């Protein structure tokens, strides 16, 4: 392809994989909330 | 994909790490840091600094060079370690132009921070600064000329580097005073290294015009009260013994006997042995006398005895550079008195220097190793002094090895520049930027050495690229002023090995500096 | 009940169980991975890292960075000893495996947020690694290497040196090592022991300098400094003994009881020593090796007798220079005689001029045993780097000395072995096509990697490449390693061993199951 | 981790256990007046307040 | 040679001053050079001390607005934004960026020794040839509908690229349009009304056909009415205390007491048929009334709406018709408000009252049915900054060529300046005209292409004499915008390059920075 565009800034992936993964974290906590057969949390 | 410190501490106390561009730029900061911190005084014009310890008597020492001053001050950043390394290296290789590899890689490193602002792959720029490192290695050897096939041209030459070497640092104010002085100096070299066979002598006070190299050689010690005060034409034998106590090399024997009469006997009979060892060194007719261990009481009663010459305990160094100036032997065996040769001398007697005292030795049988006398002002111009003078002795000897040269400073550079530029002519693609961008960065250097010099630059640097593009490979910035002129009548030569070397070093190290993706700091050894 | 202390203070006591110490475990380790991305393999780079004590010290080989690393958590130092192993096994894929096992543990940490338990994962993983490891065996080409032809060595090693900065020259040092390989090598038991060689350097010169010599190196003068400074082919004898008179180690006391015991002993001090001077000139021996130096009086002798010698010689070097010369070991003039002397090719001092040092090296006209390589470069750091790599080609060469000990690498290895994990894996019934699949995603992690770190537009690299390498089977269409075009490898010829790549691909595979199994932590 | 920072979280059949632990608790202190018989517990209030109660 | 400032008095007199100043404005660069081109992604503005309040945003103003420093270029900067985001909108993020890059230039030139009078008289020159350049290029219209129409669809659309709402542009951009459409020429900005309802989709808001009141109503008025007569009214009607003070009741029965009570009623229905004479069927107060005011306007059975708002009063009024009263004396003088149908709507979860098919459609209300706050919040700011910029080209015809067009219209005359300049000046404008090369190149880099060949490409097209030549974001080839639509404000851009110079020019002229000891915190 031929050189260029070296993409030397990472550091938006650090951010946006640090959020992602808070979100993943997040979500993960209160998989437990719903359903017929679901429990809750106090 | 880059993420280490998100999930989990994975670092004790004072660990870190840094991946994104934040690593590069500290490392940048830190080179750019050095670069100024080295920049601000390169050249025949260069500038000059002072290095302050924090405490303890605040070691005072002036410089110019910059490879003592970054070995004194404490670096933090990873590459200024590695800098400062470098540093180290190319001075102890030949020296005068640690600062200029320094200020050419930090130099470097500044095109290479833009251009990788500009988001290119770093390969790319390794592999296009070594083919055009290979492509100015070539041209720059082609460049060399050989010399020494008579002895007027080279000897004038020689002057010429020393000189030159002189501009660099402070000795250029007297550097004529010193330069043909120098001259003989390796001279009596003769083709062999080891500069410490070449001696130096500081004392406050006097001046540097005052300072000269000895028509002879000199010794520092102290002579005993048996011995004579005046002495010429001496035969001079060398030793390593022991002679204070005659320590037996069987450890475990013991006196065992009641009545002391036996004592006196045996002691006598020492003191014999003593006499007999005496005559046995005394059977080779020697006139003068050294040993390399301690000469002692009894020792020097018998020689006051015999009445002759003898020096006391002694270095290494002065008993090699004895030997070889007098061809003599340092004997510790003395069953042959006519199988060894005897050192050789004209006169030796004291001068009062000033408020000190030293030997002087006319008539030496060789005139191999030499010693030069050193006055100042301050102890710190003495310094400064011995640094310098060994820099451009070790450039001497180096140029004595071999009697490959170019043309000056810049001139070089900038011929190198404009080969570099015709391949950029014929390099296609991207490595085209990053390799004309290496020839600027090349191409800089003479002018922070107009900056240094305060003259304009932009001017200086454009014509004498007009000149270099027309074919006039001799014309250059000139010395004495401002101007532009051609060096061979201005008579600046300048060592092709020292700086093909130095450019060879720079183009390694700052490849090296560039591999860098990650710095992580382990603990800091907590206390 | 109140509440009460069962376990010892239960005040500083911290426990964790459960798909929570799980997840931590998968973060620190992806965390790790991620940051030991960017070396991969045949082109990287290099990372940089500072210690307690204030040393600078950058490499590829990734063993030393994760060992000069004062980490906190239990995983990353169980990483770091997975990385000594693979290093002190092969010497290459320092990163690779730590990489691989980066992605096993991603897919792991995705199967396992689907609800599965860990022994599935394990097994997959096993399961996967034994085939792709029989295959890997299938697919590598016997290479066939005789004494006389080196240049698929040569190439080996040209290969081997790429993402390592010694491949500035990238040509003489295959040569260089191939030869000190031979000449060390012994055959009969195909065992190369490498406290034969001398991996010596010093700073300044150029990478151009990088040489081996057919002999033994010595970092010690003359005792003579003034005595003559160079001999060509010469004898050499062995004594480990000093020159001094011989005393019992039991301790002694010699009385004097007598004025003739003294002048009896003072005389035959020096006829022990003039003694030993005859003993020692008549074997004819121009050089003698000795351990623990002298006195003067052995120094103006021999300064009289012409014969050079040499004292404090250590343990090691004066072991190596016995192998080198081909005698034997002679500890006193009891057993000195002409025949177990060692006979000199030449021998010669240096001082690398501007430098101080001094340095006797020792090149033999007759047959050698022990080389010694020798570095000049741009600092301490550049003499450890090369030393280093050097190194660990020369663990490479070992692992060569036997044949199909190369398969093509360079990331083609992981296409052709994810292939095959994902052929063999959908031929099966379900609860392991899922931990297969994850290990084939794994496999081709690697070139993933690779084109990233070369900077390459990554995901269509090797989209092309793996239908290329399916359409037409062979192990040969890799991604461009020198980045020039022509990826049939058959023509770049990436030349590296097979075992290297086995053997990370079993500790990664081992090194995930075990970490697997720990799901109820403790800590203070 | 969760992103509940600044506090304390707990689960499981333990916490559940737990959930018994101090309601079993207060069994025990009032197991003393139930029904027809049964024996009076005796508080003192911090100021010494003295009282009985069944 | 002697200490002489207080405590936390700093004073540096040296380059160190300038290299503070240029990092600060570096840092301050690259933070937004994210946010320009229609390629930019948003930020966060995250909180600790104000209780955890962040705002995601992309037009730089609110970033600058949320963050302060010490170094105070870094500020002067920031008020630079603060103005540039008053005068019309978007180009904060590009005045910003330019500075940095002039700055940038700056830190170059000193590298050189150079006395700066030298720079700021070349930039003066240059500044000024370029700016007649603009001006001998400015494209002008609005001599007929459909042409100016379709350029203020273009400027709208191409402004949509560098904010979020993009994604429907189609539904958004031509939808603002009408808005400025409905001012009549009128020079008022602040008849648009902005509203926030969380919920709903950006594509299920919409334009009504009508306006709309978000107040209580009385405590009997009726749901609906058609064909209202409508007046608006600010006067006590609580009580209608009698404004006079200093007056007391004094007596010595309660009787009087009761009768005033009475009269006090009395006089209360007085002020109502006063009111009811000039004959209304939608009363409007401004504030709050009282319980027998409401009943008297119930046995009235009219709409009395109370508490409403100056600015939406003064809205309503230049709306329905009717301007705002407060004495009923003339039934004669006053013109009423007047609207076709006024309603009931549930929107969101909270109550609005509808005004349809209203006398006159003056003022604008946009619902937004989004669906957070902060992109509530985001869209609101970017539909304010869209309706500014079109009621700016509204009021000036004049338009120009972005994609660099223009950018590299004044890069080339000022080449050419400096071309037939001599002297430093030359090349530092000759710089100065890379500085402005720059600009389209950070927007090609928020689109990661192949920049320097692009560049290359543009700077021959501009050389060719091809003065339509722009950069094509779609695909990152080379076009024209006459084709493509790519039409922005000429005042826009002209004020961004003299606020950017004049900006320079303060900044450059500067030698010492002294902060000053704080107080305290």
């Amino acid at each position: 392809r031929g050189k260029g565009a070296y993409q030397d800034r990472d550091k938006p992936a650090q951010i946006r994989f640090s959020n992602i993964s808070a979100a993943k974290a997040v979500a993960d906590a209160i998989r437990t909330s719903l359903g017929p057969k679901g429990m809750d949390k106090m | 994909a880059s993420l280490s410190l998100a999930p989990v501490n994975i670092f004790k106390a004072g660990a870190d790490e840094e991946r994104a561009e934040t690593a590069r730029l500290t490392s940048f900061i830190g080179a750019i840091a050095i670069g100024d911190l080295v920049k601000s005084t390169l050249g025949p014009k260069g500038m000059d600094k002072i290095l302050l310890s924090s405490g303890r008597d605040a070691s005072l020492m002036v410089t110019n060079d910059g490879a003592t001053i970054l070995k004194n001050i404490g670096v933090d950043n990873p590459a200024a370690k590695v800098l400062v390394d470098m540093s180290r290296v190319q001075d102890d290789e030949v020296g005068d132009g640690t600062t200029s590899v320094t200020v050419l890689a930090a130099e470097l490193l500044r095109e290479a921070e833009s251009l990788i602002a500009k988001k290119i792959h770093p390969q790319t720029i390794i592999a296009g600064w070594r083919e055009a490192t290979k492509a100015a290695r070539e041209a720059l050897l082609s460049s060399a000329v050989d010399h020494g096939s008579d002895e007027v041209k080279f000897r004038q030459d020689l002057m010429n580097i020393a000189g030159t070497t002189l501009s660099s640092k402070l000795l250029t104010h007297h550097k004529d005073h010193f330069t043909k002085l120098a001259v003989e100096a390796v001279l009596r070299l003769k083709g062999s290294g080891n500069l410490e066979a070449i001696h130096i002598i500081k004392k406050l006070g006097g001046s540097l015009a005052d300072s000269y190299l000895d028509e002879g050689f000199l010794l520092d010690k102290k002579i005993g009260v048996n011995q004579p005060k005046r002495i010429e034409n001496a035969k001079i034998l060398i030793a390593n013994t022991g002679m204070d106590t005659d320590k037996i090399k069987i450890f475990g024997s013991r006196v065992r006997v009641d009545s002391t009469a036996k004592v006196a006997e045996i002691e006598h009979a020492e003191k014999e042995k003593m006499k007999e060892k005496v005559e046995r060194i005394l059977k080779h007719g020697i006139n003068c006398f050294i040993n390399r261990q301690l000469i002692y009481n009894y020792p020097e009663q018998l020689f006051g005895a015999a009445g002759v010459m003898a020096i006391e305990h002694a270095d290494f160094a002065g008993v090699e550079r004895l030997a070889l100036v007098t061809g003599g032997e340092i004997a510790s065996t003395f069953d042959h008195p006519e199988l060894v040769k005897l050192g050789s001398c004209k006169l030796i007697e004291e001068v009062m220097i000033g408020e000190d005292k030293l030997i002087h030795f006319s008539g030496v049988a060789l005139g191999e190793a030499c010693t030069i006398v050193l006055r100042g002002a301050t102890q710190q111009i003495l310094d400064e002094a011995e640094r310098s003078l060994h820099d451009a002795l070790c450039v001497l000897a180096q140029t004595v090895k071999d009697s490959r040269t170019v043309y000056g400073g810049g001139c070089s550079e900038m011929l190198m520049a404009h080969a570099v530029t015709q391949l950029a002519n014929r390099t296609p693609g991207k490595e085209a930027v990053a390799m004309e961008s290496y020839a600027k960065a090349l191409r800089m250097l003479p002018t922070i050495i107009a900056d240094n010099a305060g003259y304009d630059s932009a001017d200086l640097v454009a014509q004498l690229r007009a000149a270099h593009s027309e074919g006039n490979t001799t014309a250059g910035l000139d010395m004495r002023e401002g101007t532009i002129g051609d060096m061979a009548i201005l008579g600046i030569t300048e060592s092709f090995q020292v700086k093909r070397q130095v450019l060879l070093s720079a183009a390694e190290a700052a490849e090296v500096i560039l591999r860098v993706d990650n710095i992580i700091k382990a603990a800091p050894r907590k206390r | 009940g109140r509440p009460f202390l069962i376990i010892k203070d239960q005040d500083r006591k911290s426990r964790l169980m459960g798909l929570e110490a799980l997840k931590s475990h998968i973060m620190a380790a992806k965390a790790v991975a991620n940051t030991m991305r960017t070396s991969l393999g045949p082109n990287g780079l290099d990372k940089m890292m500072v210690d307690k004590d204030g040393d600078v010290t950058v490499t590829n080989d990734g063993a030393t960075i994760l060992s000069m690393m004062d980490v906190d958590h239990q995983i990353a130092k169980l990483m770091v000893e997975l990385s000594k192993s693979q290093d002190d096994e092969i010497g290459d894929g320092t990163t690779g495996v730590v990489v691989l096992a980066g992605a096993l543990l991603e897919e792991a940490e995705q199967l396992l947020d689907r609800g599965i338990h860990p022994i599935r994962i394990a097994d997959g993983y096993e399961q996967a690694a034994r085939v792709a490891i029989e295959h890997l065996d299938k697919i590598s080409d016997s290479v066939l290497v005789d004494i006389k032809d080196t240049e698929p060595l040569i190439q080996t090693a040209k290969t081997t040196l790429g993402s390592k900065v010694v491949n500035s020259c990238h040509r003489q040092m295959a040569e260089i090592a191939v030869n000190a390989v031979l000449t060390v090598a012994d055959m009969e038991r195909r065992d190369v022991d490498f406290e034969l060689i001398k991996v010596e350097g010093k700073v300044g010169g150029r990478l151009e300098d990088t040489k081996l010599i057919k002999g033994v190196i010595v970092d010690k003068d003359f005792s003579h400094p003034q005595m003559p400074k160079k001999v060509e082919d010469a004898k050499i004898a062995i004594l480990t003994c000093p020159f001094e008179p011989p005393k019992p180690k039991t301790k002694h006391k010699l009385d004097v009881t007598s004025v003739e015991d003294y002048k009896a002993l003072q005389k035959y001090e020096k006829e022990k020593f003039e003694e030993m001077i005859q003993q020692i000139k008549e074997t004819g021996a121009n050089l003698a090796i000795c351990q623990w130096g002298f006195d003067d009086e052995a120094n103006h002798l021999l300064l009289q007798n012409n014969l050079p010698a040499v004292r404090w010689v250590g343990g090691p070097e004066i072991e190596l220079i016995a192998i080198a010369t081909g005698g034997r070991i002679v500890p006193r003039f009891s057993e000195l005689t002409a025949e177990k002397l060692g006979f000199a090719g030449l021998v010669q001092e240096i001082s690398f001029g501007t430098t101080k040092d001094k340095m006797l090296v020792i090149e033999q006209c007759k047959n050698s045993r022990a080389v010694t390589i020798f570095i000049r470069g741009g600092n301490k750091m550049i003499i450890e780097e090369a030393k280093r790599s050097l190194h660990d080609a020369l663990c490479v060469i070992r692992n060569l000395i036997r044949d199909n000990r190369v398969v093509y690498g360079g990331g083609a290895a992981e296409i052709s072995c994810a292939l095959a994990v994902s052929q063999e894996a959908d031929k099966c019934p379900t609860l392991e096509q899922y931990a297969m699949r994850a290990f084939a995603d794994a496999l081709e992690v690697i070139p993933m990697a690779l084109s990233e770190n070369s900077g390459m537009n990554p995901i269509q690299t090797m989209t092309e490449v793996r239908a290329r390498q399916v359409k037409e089977m062979n192990p040969a269409l890799g991604i461009d390693c020198l980045h020039k075009g022509t990826n049939d490898m058959k023509q770049q010829h990436v030349i590296e061993t097979l075992i290297g790549k086995k053997q990370q691909i079993s500790l990664a595979t081992q090194m995930v199951r075990m970490i697997l199994k720990i799901d109820d932590i403790r800590k203070p | 981790g969760p992103l509940s920072v600044f506090g304390d979280r707990s689960t499981g059949e333990t916490i559940r256990s737990q959930n018994v632990m101090a309601a079993a608790s207060i069994a025990n202190i009032v197991k003393s007046s139930l029904g027809p018989v049964g024996l009076d517990k005796m508080l003192v209030d911090d100021i010494g307040d003295v009282t009985i109660t069944n």
